[PDB]
C-alpha cells in the first residue's frame, strides 16, 4: 500500500531532497532516517509535525494520498536512507547519497550477446553497458523485434568514480534459451540528459 | 529518559532458533506497548509484532506467525523475542521500539541499538563465468568493451581482476544482484582501445573464496 | 451551557450493611444508598461529542474495583518482587453487586441515547442524568459477563479499527448464557462451562457479519490467543471466590460459524475449565496463592453480553481478517458500560 519513491536520490550538500510516499488507507504517516550503522530515528510524525531534536529544515507536506518529506539543506549527516510509515507498514526506502557535481557526460553504450557456453546450459543473458556518464539519471529500455519489454531486466549502477566523478550502469536482460531462439533482433534504447536523441545499440542473433 | 537496552548480536545457521532480549528503563514497563522491527539491507523494514507487558498480550505479524514468540519478565523490565527455524533470509538487524507516547503506538521515537543476526549456510555454490565478447570489427581509433558474467553463486562476495591485476584502468565491477533463484550475479566490464584486441590478451580472474573457487576465462571477440 | 471536565465522582449501591459478602462490605463504607427517583432530563436540540476511550469515568471505577479487591481477596501468600507477604487465607463470600456513579454539585452526566452509537463521535439524542445505571464490577477476559446489551443491533466498538493495537469490544444485542460449574465430588480442581452452541454460533455468525462492512467483505475468521499469561489465553473470571480458567478454543470454531447445516456439532458445548490457586494479580504486579477450592457444587450462571477481540496485522494482500479473544486491560470492562456517559461542568 505504501509506495515510496524515488528508490535512490543523488544530491550535493546544499540542495533540497524531495521524497514522496503515496498511501491509500486511513492512517497517520511518519518518517524515519537511518544513517549507516546507526539505528533509525524519528523525523516527522502525524504528517507534518516535526519530532524532538529535529532541525526546522526537515518538513512534511500532504495532499490527499500523496505525502512529501523534504530536507531544505542537506549536510554531512543528512545523508542516509529514509522510510515512510503507516501503522505497521513501511516503505521500501529512499537512499540519499552524495553526488560530486561535474560537467554533463554522455553514456558510451555497448551491448553483448549471450555466450554459446551459456546457451548450452539453460538460459541466455543479454548485457547492456553504459560506461562513464553523468548525471546518474539514465533510462535503459530493452527492445526485442522492436517490441518494448519490462520485468525481465535488472539494472545495477556503480558508485561514483572518485576520479572523473562518472557513473556506469549494467542492464542485464535474462531470457530462456527456448525463448531466445524465436526472436531475432535484440537492442537496448538508452536515453540520457547528455544525449540529444535516444541511442540504440543492437545485434542480430546468430550472425556476428 | 526512556532507553531500550538490547542484547548482543548473534550468528546462527539455517534450522536453529535465535533468542534476543530488550530491557526498558526510564518509564513504566506495563504502561507502553513494545514492538520488534527487523531491518535488512535492500528490503522494507518489517514489523514483527507488538507485546503488551500488562498480561503478556501479543500480536504477531501474519507472515511470521508460527515461527515467532514474544514474552516478557514484568519485574525484570525485560522483553524477549524468539524466532524458530531460521533461514538465510532472516539475516537482519532486530530492533525493539516504543511509541512516542503510550497513547499512540506507531510513532516509534524510541529504538534500541539493534541486534545484528547473521544466518550463514554451510552450503555454497561456485560461480559460472560466461564471456562477454567485445565484437568482431576492430578500428585503429575506435574503443571497445569486454568483460565477464559471474553468474549463479552463493553467498557473496566474489572478486574479479583482469590479467592477474595487470589491468586496472577502465575496469568496472558492478554490485552483485540477488536473482529470483536465491543466487547472486554480477558483471565486470573493462574498456580498451579496439586496436588492442589483436595485440593484447584479456583474461578475467574470478575468485569466490567461500567455495575455494578460482576461475580464469579468456575473453576474445566472437570468432565469426 | 457547559464544558468537558473531570471531577471526583461518588458511587452508590443497594449494598446490605449486614451482608458478609465482599462487595457489600466495601460499598457499605464507600457508596451511598441508591436514588429511588432517577431524574432523567432529556435535552432538546443538543449534540455533544463522546469519547468512550478518553473518558475519565473509567479511571475512577478502576481505582475503585482495585481498592475493593485489595481489601477483600485474602491470598495465603503474595510474591511481588523480592518480597513475600504471608497472611490468613479464609474463604470469602464473592458476588458482585451493581454500582452506580454519580456527580457532585456543579457537574452533571450527559447520557447518549442513540441506538447504534459506536462509543465515539457526535450524539444527536442526548439526555441528562445524575447517576449511571447499575454497573457490576465483573473482572474477566475474552468474554464480557453480566453487562448490558446493545439497544438496537450488534455494535463493533474500537478507537480505530485500522489500528491493530486498539482492542475491539463487540457489543451483543442478544445475551448468551454461560453455565460454569464444578460438580461436588477425580480432581477437585477441574470444572466446566456449558453454552448453548446452537444459540451461540447463531449470534457469533451475526458478529462476523458486523465485522464485515467495517473490513469490507473480507472473510472474518477467529483464532485462539497467540500467547500471554493464562489469565489472557483463557477465559478468566472469579466465581464464588474461586478463580476459574476456561478453555474457549472450541467456543470460536469457524466451521460452526457457518451453522450446523451439514456439520455435526449441535447441542451444548462444554468448555474445559480449571480452578487455579496460583494466579497473577490483575490489580498490581506479582503472584498470589489461594487455598484449595471449597467442597460442594460451585456454580455460577453468567450472561455473555460482549466479546473482546484483537485483530492480526501484517498482510495487506490477504483476502480476510483474523480475530483473537482479547483482554488484559480491565479498564475496557468498564468502557463497555460507561461508553454512553460523559461528565461536564455547568458554568
Ligand atoms: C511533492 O513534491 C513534488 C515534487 O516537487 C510535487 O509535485 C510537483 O508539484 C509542482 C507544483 O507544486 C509541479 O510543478 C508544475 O510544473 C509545471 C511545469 O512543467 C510543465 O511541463 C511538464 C512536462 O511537459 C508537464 O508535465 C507539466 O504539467 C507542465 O506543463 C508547471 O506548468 C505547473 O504550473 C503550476 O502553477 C501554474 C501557475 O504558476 C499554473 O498555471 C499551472 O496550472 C500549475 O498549477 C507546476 O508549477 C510539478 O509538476 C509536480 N511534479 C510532479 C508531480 O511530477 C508535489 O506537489 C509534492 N506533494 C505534496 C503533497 O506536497
Ligand atoms: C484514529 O486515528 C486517526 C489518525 O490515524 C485519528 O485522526 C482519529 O482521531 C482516530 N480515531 C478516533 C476517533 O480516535
Ligand atoms: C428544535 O428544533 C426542532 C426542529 O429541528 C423543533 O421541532 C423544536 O421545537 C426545537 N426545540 C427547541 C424548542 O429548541
Ligand atoms: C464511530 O462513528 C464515527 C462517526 O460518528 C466514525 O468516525 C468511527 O469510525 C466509528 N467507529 C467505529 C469504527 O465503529
Ligand atoms: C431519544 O431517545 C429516546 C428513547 O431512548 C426517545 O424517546 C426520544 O424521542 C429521543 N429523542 C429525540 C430527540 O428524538
Ligand atoms: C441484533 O443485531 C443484528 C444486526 O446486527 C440483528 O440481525 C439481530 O436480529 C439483532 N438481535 C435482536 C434480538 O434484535
Ligand atoms: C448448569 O448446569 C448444571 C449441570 O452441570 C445444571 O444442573 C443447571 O441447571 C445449569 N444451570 C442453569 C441455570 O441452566
Ligand atoms: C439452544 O437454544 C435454542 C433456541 O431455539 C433452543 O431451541 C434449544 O433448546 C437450546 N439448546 C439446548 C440444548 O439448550
Ligand atoms: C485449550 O485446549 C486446546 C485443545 O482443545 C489446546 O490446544 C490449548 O492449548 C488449550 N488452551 C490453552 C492455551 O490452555
Ligand atoms: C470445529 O468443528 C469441526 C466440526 O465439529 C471439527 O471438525 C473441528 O475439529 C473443529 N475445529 C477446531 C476444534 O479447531
Ligand atoms: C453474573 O450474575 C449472576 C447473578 O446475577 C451470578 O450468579 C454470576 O456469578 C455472575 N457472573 C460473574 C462471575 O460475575
Ligand atoms: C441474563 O439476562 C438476560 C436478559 O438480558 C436474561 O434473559 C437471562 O435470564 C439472564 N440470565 C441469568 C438468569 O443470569
Ligand atoms: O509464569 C508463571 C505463571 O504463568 C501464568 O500464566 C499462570 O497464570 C500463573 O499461575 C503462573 O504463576
Amino acid at each position: 500500500v505504501l509506495t515510496q519513491s524515488p528508490g535512490t536520490l543523488s544530491l550535493s550538500p546544499g540542495e533540497t531532497a524531495i521524497i514522496s510516499c503515496r498511501t491509500s488507507q486511513y492512517g497517520s504517516l511518519a518518517w524515519y532516517q537511518q544513517r549507516p550503522g546507526q539505528a533509525p530515528r524519528l523525523v516527522i510524525y502525524s504528517g507534518s509535525t516535526r519530532a524532538a531534536g529535529i532541525p526546522d529544515r526537515f518538513s512534511g507536506s500532504r495532499w490527499g494520498p500523496d505525502y512529501n518529506l523534504t530536507i531544505s539543506n542537506l549536510e554531512s549527516g543528512d545523508f542516509g536512507v529514509y522510510y515512510c510509515q503507516q501503522y505497521e507498514f513501511f516503505g521500501q526506502g529512499t537512499k540519499v547519497q552524495v553526488d560530486i557535481k561535474r560537467t554533463v557526460a554522455a553514456p558510451s553504450v555497448f551491448i553483448f550477446p549471450p555466450s554459446d557456453e551459456q546457451l548450452k546450459s539453460g538460459t541466455a543473458s543479454v548485457v547492456c553497458l553504459l560506461n562513464n556518464f553523468y548525471p546518474r539519471e539514465a533510462k535503459v529500455q530493452w527492445k526485442v523485434d522492436n517490441a518494448l519489454q519490462s520485468g525481465n531486466s535488472q539494472e545495477s549502477v556503480t558508485e561514483q568514480d572518485s576520479k572523473d566523478s562518472t557513473y556506469s550502469l549494467s542492464s542485464t536482460l535474462t531470457l530462456s534459451k527456448a525463448d531466445y531462439e524465436k526472436h531475432k533482433v535484440y537492442a537496448c534504447e538508452v536515453t540520457h540528459q547528455g544525449l540529444r536523441s535516444p541511442v540504440t545499440k543492437s545485434f542480430n542473433r546468430g550472425e556476428c | 529518559q526512556v532507553q531500550l537496552v538490547q542484547s548482543g548480536g548473534q550468528m546462527k545457521k539455517p534450522g536453529e532458533s535465535m533468542r534476543i532480549s530488550c530491557r526498558a528503563s526510564g518509564y513504566e514497563f506495563i504502561d507502553c506497548t513494545l514492538n520488534w522491527i527487523r531491518l535488512a539491507p535492500g528490503k522494507r523494514p518489517e514489523w514483527m509484532g507488538w507485546l503488551k507487558p500488562r498480561g503478556g498480550a501479543v500480536n504477531y505479524a501474519r507472515p511470521l506467525q508460527g515461527r515467532v514468540t514474544m514474552t516478557r519478565d514484568v519485574y525484570s523490565d525485560t522483553a524477549f523475542l524468539e524466532l524458530r527455524s531460521l533461514t538465510v533470509d532472516d539475516t537482519a538487524v532486530y530492533f525493539c521500539t516504543r511509541g512516542k507516547n503510550c497513547d499512540y503506538n506507531w510513532d516509534f521515537e524510541h529504538w534500541g541499538r539493534g541486534t545484528p543476526v547473521i544466518v550463514s549456510s554451510p552450503s555454497t555454490k561456485g560461480p559460472s563465468v560466461f564471456p562477454l565478447a567485445p565484437s568482431s570489427k576492430s578500428t585503429s581509433g575506435g574503443t571497445a568493451a569486454l568483460g565477464c558474467l559471474v553468474k549463479d553463486y552463493f553467498p557473496e562476495p566474489v572478486t574479479v581482476s583482469w590479467n592477474s591485476g595487470a589491468l586496472t584502468s577502465g575496469v568496472h565491477t558492478f554490485p552483485a544482484v540477488l536473482q529470483s533463484s536465491g543466487l547472486y550475479s554480477l558483471s565486470s566490464v573493462v574498456t580498451v582501445p579496439s586496436s588492442s584486441l589483436g595485440t593484447q590478451t584479456y583474461i578475467c580472474n574470478v575468485n569466490h573464496k567461500p567455495s575455494n573457487t578460482k576461475v580464469d576465462k579468456k575473453a576474445e571477440p566472437k570468432s565469426c | 451551557v457547559w464544558k468537558d471536565a473531570d471531577t471526583t465522582l461518588f458511587c452508590a449501591s443497594d449494598a446490605k450493611a449486614h451482608e458478609t459478602e465482599v462487595h457489600n462490605v466495601w460499598a457499605t463504607h464507600a457508596c451511598v444508598p441508591t436514588d429511588p427517583n432517577p431524574q432523567e432530563i432529556h435535552l432538546e436540540n443538543v449534540t455533544e461529542n463522546f469519547n468512550m476511550w478518553k473518558n475519565n469515568m473509567v479511571e475512577q471505577m478502576q481505582e475503585d474495583v482495585i481498592s475493593l479487591w485489595d481489601q477483600s481477596l485474602q491470598p495465603c501468600v503474595k510474591l511481588t518482587g523480592g518480597s513475600v507477604i504471608k497472611q490468613a487465607c479464609p474463604k470469602i463470600s464473592f458476588d458482585p453487586i451493581p454500582i452506580h456513579y454519580c456527580t457532585p454539585a456543579g457537574y452533571v452526566i450527559l447520557k447518549c441515547n442513540d441506538k447504534n452509537f459506536n462509543g465515539t463521535g457526535p450524539c444527536k439524542n442526548v439526555s441528562s442524568v445524575q447517576c449511571t445505571h447499575g454497573i457490576k464490577p465483573v473482572v474477566s477476559t475474552q468474554l464480557l459477563l453480566n453487562g448490558s446489551l446493545a439497544e438496537e443491533e450488534i455494535i463493533i466498538r474500537s478507537e480505530n479499527l485500522t489500528n491493530n493495537a486498539k482492542t475491539i469490544i463487540v457489543h451483543l444485542n442478544k445475551s448468551v448464557e454461560i453455565n460454569c460449574t464444578r460438580p461436588s465430588n477425580g480432581d477437585i480442581r477441574k470444572a466446566y462451562c456449558e453454552i448453548n452452541g446452537t444459540k451461540w454460533n447463531k449470534v457469533l455468525k451475526q458478529v462476523t457479519e458486523k465485522l464485515k462492512e467495517h473490513f469490507n467483505n473480507k472473510t472474518i475468521i477467529f483464532q485462539p490467543p497467540s500467547g500471554g499469561d493464562l489469565e489472557i489465553t483463557m477465559h478468566h473470571f472469579n466465581c464464588r471466590g474461586e478463580f476459574f480458567y476456561c478453555n474457549t478454543t472450541q467456543l470460536f470454531n469457524n466451521t460452526c460459524i457457518g451453522n450446523e447445516t451439514m456439520k455435526g456439532c449441535n447441542g451444548t458445548i462444554t468448555l474445559p475449565c480449571k480452578i487455579k490457586q496460583i494466579i497473577n494479580m490483575w490489580q498490581g504486579t506479582g503472584q498470589a496463592m489461594y487455598a484449595p477450592p471449597i467442597d460442594g457444587k460451585i456454580n455460577c450462571v453468567s450472561n455473555i453480553t460482549g466479546i473482546l477481540l484483537t485483530r492480526d496485522g501484517g498482510a495487506n494482500n490477504t483476502s480476510n481478517e483474523t480475530f483473537r479473544p482479547g483482554g488484559g486491560n480491565i479498564k475496557d470492562n468498564w468502557r463497555s458500560e460507561l461508553y454512553k456517559y460523559k461528565v461536564v461542568q455547568i458554568e
